[PDB]
RNA sequence: AUAGGUUUGGUCCUAGCCUUUCUAUUAGCUCUUAGUAAGAUUACACAUGCAAGCAUCCCCGUUCCAGUGAGUUCACCCUCUAAAUCACCAGAUCAAAAGGGACAAGCAUCAAGCACGCAGCAAUGCAGCUCAAAACGCUUAGCCUAGCCACACCCCCACGGGAAACAGCAGU
């Protein structure tokens, strides 16, 4: 979201992110199918599936994430760029 | 450490900490620091007593017998250990003190009777 | 069978024939990289005697450790010649080969 | 990533995922074979892949190679008695060329699990010494025994400063 | 003679007895997880890993021995009354040779009386313990064996995990095993509770209990409750055989029971539920003929 | 690394620096008790006391233990085989010297070393040997820690010399 003020930003980011929602398939609810390495322009994101009870060990964004998304269990290194929206 | 003459030796290493004896039966060469390098550790004795009341040692006896065969000696505490084991013949010198210590609680009963 | 050569069979390559009696060979073995934990080559020089100088630069030769050093350098003695350079006998057929090609066909016999 | 084809080569458990150990007997190791030829390709993937396994598990055993100098691929064995063992790989595959050598000169799980006890042998349970060797450092590990006097201390009657006293 | 816990046909009876549930055998253990792994498998390839994993389930519900309570150990091997009083304090002294057998491991004690004797069946297996740890055995016997808590236990449920505590701590032929054993048994009996020990490797020793102290009523209600009606024949035939002069296994032979029948007998005969018995084959039966005619 | 801060008017990328964590020494401020472990900065100079006796005389020991880290691929495996133990011998154990192999870091602006090889019984002959897959060289460092290596005032050694020795304990 994109505004002169913060709090319009807020409203716009949060209102356009409901009309473009994923949905992530969660292993057992808690956790990812299978290991993912990928690249996203210079981030290198590698997540580890991982079994019950082990937690979040994430980048503290991509713990957010994936609280918001249904994730418990997961291991993910981010290399190269931390750009955040990348 | 190259050394000179010497020879294997089944002794009682002490470890443990201050107040608190440990001992492990090793065969080492003779003329190696006391708790220094040693070939091979025979065994252990723990002379406080446990929450049973014993002193645990541990003798492994195949071990020693092959070292005495292949020559090792024996220190004095480690002989009385065997003794008293039923291993080897009681100690001269257990025995002796034992005969010592008898005849000075006769004396100490003599007296307190005579008083 | 006592010998104080610590190499007792070592098969590898004559590099220099240019002492009397005496070929020059280097002996590669794959030793492996710690770090990259790959097998790189390393080559050894071993000086092994051969009496009748049969040895040509090129020649692969099989080294039988001396039971004593017979000089400074020369602990080994030329047991065998594995693969003459250029007059290569292929060991399955027996039959001469240069290279991947029969000299002699091995329906010759 | 990992650098090359088939980094799984430069793994520690690929490596010694080998199931060859030469008998005592095997010195050296010539592989013949040659880089071209669909009847050699058993032997260019045995070097490709299993030639790492043998000589991570016979570490002392000279592997060497060849390359296009006979026609047909090829091991030979040079033992330590003088004698020599051939062994024609061609139209095997690398797998039946690994069962083969260790069939002929590799030792059984017999004699290797029999090695692994003798060498399991050596960790006495009831030797007491630094934790690289041995499973406990002090009798006061056990429980029942008088603790370490770090950790719980002994009585004053048990330590020395009041024998003094007493004495004294 | 009579069988043994460890003959053949007995062990086939009680496996067949005990079963194979392939969910409970493997039931997930809470412990230290890793991440799973994935195979893909044919119908084939599936077919031989669960045949695997049934051979697994065997080899680790293979019974564990019932060994007789060990005789106390009482022997003096010397006498030196020189020693005594020279030491307040026992010695205990181990032979930790590696390659002997624990219960061929000479273990004596020099007391201060300056008695050499061997050391006793609990002071053996406590240096045994001490020299040669093993898992899950602790050298001062836990609490959870007090009957104050072994009752939370059973309360809980946990007869399994008695018995599993039970069979790490102390050896098949050990007083203590042995006490707690029976008692788990008898709880079980008395709570009605013998699905908790089937497909485990105790409901060997469980049956042979009742056997031996002939209170094998419950096992067959239950076993006729839940339809195993070929389990109950089976108990009952080792029943007999384990009191071939038995009124009940007479009164078989004098009849031609081969199966229900056996039960009937067995019901009629030699039963302190017999009644009961008959009445829970009677409802069985009843329910068998109407959902199959 | 689960990362974070910092370039710009701003964004993205690369990139260095720094923060967050765990140790060890020292310093400031502060500090109640008990148990245990550890304990000069200096291979600089040492006051003083003690640290090797035993034993019917011979012998044996004072070559060990204890210390230090100056120097430094003498430590590890194989062969051979001394000294030592097994009351004598036995081969067993242990382990020198010698032979073979393996074995720290940095600098290639240290790139050539300069006899570093071989054969012969010898006489003597051949001209070879190591090295960019790091020879030769300079610098740094005790190490691979049940402990091992080296040193023991210096001249690497110690006949000899310089000189009069705590790198044994306590202490200065
Ligand atoms: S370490 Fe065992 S008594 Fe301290
Ligand atoms: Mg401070
Ligand atoms: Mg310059
Ligand atoms: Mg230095
Ligand atoms: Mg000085
Ligand atoms: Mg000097
Ligand atoms: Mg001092």
């Amino acid at each position: 979201g994109k505004a002169t003020d913060r709090m319009d930003a807020f409203r716009k980011a949060k209102n356009r992110a409901v009309h473009h929602l994923h949905y992530i398939e969660r292993y057992e609810d808690h956790t990812i199918f299978h290991d993912i390495s990928l690249r996203f322009k210079r981030t290198h994101i590698k997540m580890k599936k991982q079994p019950k009870g082990y937690g979040l060990r994430c980048h503290r964004a991509i713990i957010t994430i994936c609280r918001l998304i249904g994730i418990k269990d997961m291991y993910a290194k981010v290399s190269g760029s931390i750009n955040m929206l990348s | 450490k190259a050394y000179r003459g010497g020879h294997l030796t089944i002794r009682l290493a002490l470890g443990g900490c201050t107040n608190r004896p440990f001992y492990r039966i090793v065969a080492a060469h003779n003329k190696c620091p006391r708790d220094g390098r040693f070939v091979e550790q025979l065994g252990s004795y723990d002379p406080l007593p446990n929450s049973h009341g014993e002193k645990l040692v541990a003798l492994n006896l195949d071990r020693i017998r092959h070292w005495i065969g292949c020559g090792a000696h024996l220190s004095k505490p480690m002989e009385k250990l065997l003794g008293l084991a039923g291993f080897f013949p009681l100690h001269p010198m257990m025995i002796t003190n034992a005969e010592r210590l008898r005849r000075k609680r006769a004396r100490e009963v003599l007296l307190a009777s005579q008083k | 069978v006592r010998s104080s050569v610590h190499a007792r069979w070592i098969v590898g390559k004559v590099i220099g024939t240019k002492m009397q009696k005496t070929a020059k060979v280097r002996v590669t073995r794959l030793v492996l990289d710690p770090y990259l934990l790959k097998y790189f080559n390393k080559r050894k020089t071993y000086f092994a005697h051969d009496a009748l100088q049969q040895c040509t630069v090129g020649d692969i030769v099989l080294l039988r450790a001396l039971p004593v050093p017979r000089a400074k350098h020369v602990k080994h003695e030329l047991a065998e010649i594995v693969f003459k350079v250029g007059k290569v006998i292929d060991p399955v057929t027996g039959k001469p080969c240069a290279g991947t090609t029969y000299l002699e066909s091995p329906l010759s016999s | 990533p990992m650098k090359g084809r088939f980094p799984i080569r430069r793994t520690l458990q690929y490596l010694s995922q080998g199931n060859v150990v030469f008998k005592d007997s095997v010195k050296v190791m010539t592989v013949n074979y040659n880089t071209h030829g669909e009847l050699g390709e058993g032997a260019r993937k045995f070097v490709f892949f299993n030639i790492p396994q043998i000589q991570y598990k016979n570490p002392w055993v000279q592997i060497m190679m060849f390359k296009n100098m006979t026609p047909s691929p090829f091991l030979r064995f040079y033992l330590d008695s003088g004698e020599q063992v051939l062994v024609d790989v061609e139209t095997k595959s690398n797998k039946e060329i690994m069962e083969h050598i260790r069939k002929i000169l590799g030792k059984n799980e017999e004699t290797l699990r029999e090695e692994e006890e003798e060498k399991k042998q050596l960790s006495h349970p009831a030797n007491f010494g630094p934790r690289k060797y041995c499973l406990r450092e002090c009798i006061c590990e056990v429980e029942g025994q008088v603790p370490c006097p770090s950790l719980v201390p002994l009585p004053k009657e048990m330590r020395g400063k009041y024998k003094a006293a007493l004495k004294a | 003679k009579k069988p043994t816990f460890m003959d053949e046909e007995v062990q086939s009876i009680l496996t067949k007895m005990t079963g194979l549930n392939l969910q409970k055998t493997f039931k997930p253990a809470i412990q230290e997880l890793k991440p799973p792994t994935y195979k893909l498998m044919t119908q084939a390839q599936l077919e031989e890993a669960t045949r695997q994993a049934v051979e697994a389930a065997k080899v680790r519900l293979k019974m564990p021995p019932v060994l007789e309570e060990r005789v106390p150990i009482n022997d003096v091997l010397a006498e030196d009354k020189i020693l005594e009083g020279t030491e307040t304090t026992k010695y205990v002294f181990t032979d930790i040779s590696y390659s002997i057998p624990h219960r061929e491991r000479f273990i004596v004690v020099r007391e201060p009386s300056g008695t050499l004797r061997k050391a006793s069946w609990e002071e053996r297996d406590r240096m045994i313990q001490v020299y040669f740890p093993k898992e899950g055995r602790k050298i001062l016997t836990p609490i959870i064996f007090k009957e104050e808590n072994l009752r939370t236990m059973y309360s809980q449920d946990r007869h399994v995990d008695v018995l599993n505590l039970c069979f790490a701590q102390f050896e098949p032929d050990s007083t203590e095993y042995i006490k707690v054993h029976h008692k788990t048994y008898e709880d079980i009996d008395k709570r009605g509770k013998y699905d908790l020990l089937r497909s485990t490797r105790y409901f060997g020793g469980m049956v042979w209990y009742f056997v031996n102290n002939k209170k094998i009523d419950g096992l067959l209600i239950d076993q006729i409750q839940r339809d195993l009606i070929d389990d109950a024949t089976n108990l009952v035939q080792l029943y007999h055989v384990l009191h071939p002069d038995g009124q009940s296994a007479q009164g078989a032979k004098d009849q031609a029971a081969e199966g229900i029948n056996l039960i009937k007998v067995f019901a009629k005969t030699e039963a302190q539920k017999g009644a009961y018995i008959e009445l829970t084959l009677q409802t069985y039966q009843e329910a068998l003929s109407r959902h199959s005619a």
